[PDB]
């Protein structure tokens, strides 16, 4: 199959609200790689959010979301998910799934996003817009 | 078809040099691929031999589309290179990591406004010692050349005491800066 990463589940929520994001991935197996959620807000650098290795179930999180966000995977559906609880204005961004290039996979996701931003992902979806506002 | 790629700021071409002693230097040089997206860069890098696995005397060159990886190009003739010289042990430890870091400095425009002075990069796989170089367009442009050198050395993670040199192509064919 052609490689696709289709992120969905974004929308408008008030502070304290929750969303569950999905990324349906085709053309490579999520069982053979890590997958990162990253987010891009206006006037800010690309921000790493969370990493999952579906084969092992190993997960890591940015300090900015740890305890509120949960990254998970369904290997059979080749899909990754981001459960986002108690959303805040500062969580407003486009949320993307990316696969870091195999040749950079020994670097921390924080290092990859800080050093290479978008250039470190050999594939990345067009993402889903998440807007947290009361006014 | 459906997948939307990420355009690079510049369009690029990868060149391969095969040492054949019977042929001219120019005849041994071949353009092997053009690309202008993040995805197509990684697809190419994943579909060719690592520099460390090349036959002795072979090169890779990554240059902006329309710049040939030779001194004679209009964009190179007044220019020069930041040169990294590797010892024999460094082929296994450092060559591929340094080359990929160089490629990412190029396609990622990592020298900000000064990236406009970058023409390309060359890796020479050699028995006597491997070489990696970033080629820039004007050896007189000390502001751009000094900035590219400093940031390149930072990105490679070279110890301060490993001094790297900038040579003009005019001098090579017959150090203007160090960091
Ligand atoms: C980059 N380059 C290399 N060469 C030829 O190839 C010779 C070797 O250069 P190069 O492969 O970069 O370096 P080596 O490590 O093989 O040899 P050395 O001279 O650095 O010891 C050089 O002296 C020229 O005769 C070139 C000839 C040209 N007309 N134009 C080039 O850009 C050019």
């Amino acid at each position: 199959s052609e490689v696709q990463l289709v992120e969905s589940g974004g929308g408008l929520v008030q502070p304290g609200g929750s969303l569950r994001l999905s990324s349906a991935i085709s053309g490579f197996s999520i069982s053979s790689t890590s997958i990162d959620w990253v987010r891009q807000a206006p006037g800010k650098g690309l921000e790493w959010v969370a990493r999952i290795s579906p084969s092992s179930g190993s997960t890591s999180y940015a300090d900015s979301v740890k305890g509120r966000f949960t990254i998970s995977a369904d290997t059979s559906k080749n899909t990754v998910y981001l459960q986002m609880n108690s959303l805040r204005a500062e969580d407003t961004a486009v949320y993307y799934t990316g696969r870091v290039a195999k040749d950079l996979n020994s670097s921390s996701p924080s290092f990859v996003v800080n050093t290479y931003s978008s250039f470190g992902f050999d594939y990345r979806g067009q993402g889903t817009l998440v807007t947290v506002s009361s006014g | 078809e459906h997948y939307i790629k990420h355009p690079l700021q510049n369009r690029w071409a990868l060149w391969f040099f095969k040492n054949d002693k019977s042929k001219t230097w120019q005849a041994n040089l071949r353009l092997i691929s053009k690309f202008d997206t993040v995805e197509d860069f990684w697809a190419l890098y994943n579909h060719i031999q690592l520099s460390s696995n090349l036959m002795p005397g072979c090169d890779y060159s990554l240059f902006k589309d329309g710049i040939e990886p030779m001194w004679e190009d209009e964009k190179n003739k007044r220019g020069g290179r930041w040169l990294i010289t590797l010892n024999k042990q460094q082929r296994r430890s450092d060559l591929d990591r340094f080359w990929l870091e160089t490629l990412l400095c190029l396609i990622g425009e990592s020298f900000d406004d000064y990236s406009d002075d970058v023409c390309g990069a060359v890796v020479n796989v050699r028995a006597k010692g491997d070489k990696i170089a970033i080629w820039t367009t004007e050896c007189e442009n000390r502001e751009a050349v000094t900035h590219i050198g400093r940031v390149y050395k930072e990105r490679l993670g070279l110890p301060p005491k490993i001094v790297i040199g900038y040579q003009s192509h005019a001098d090579t064919a017959t150090n203007r800066f160090v960091v």
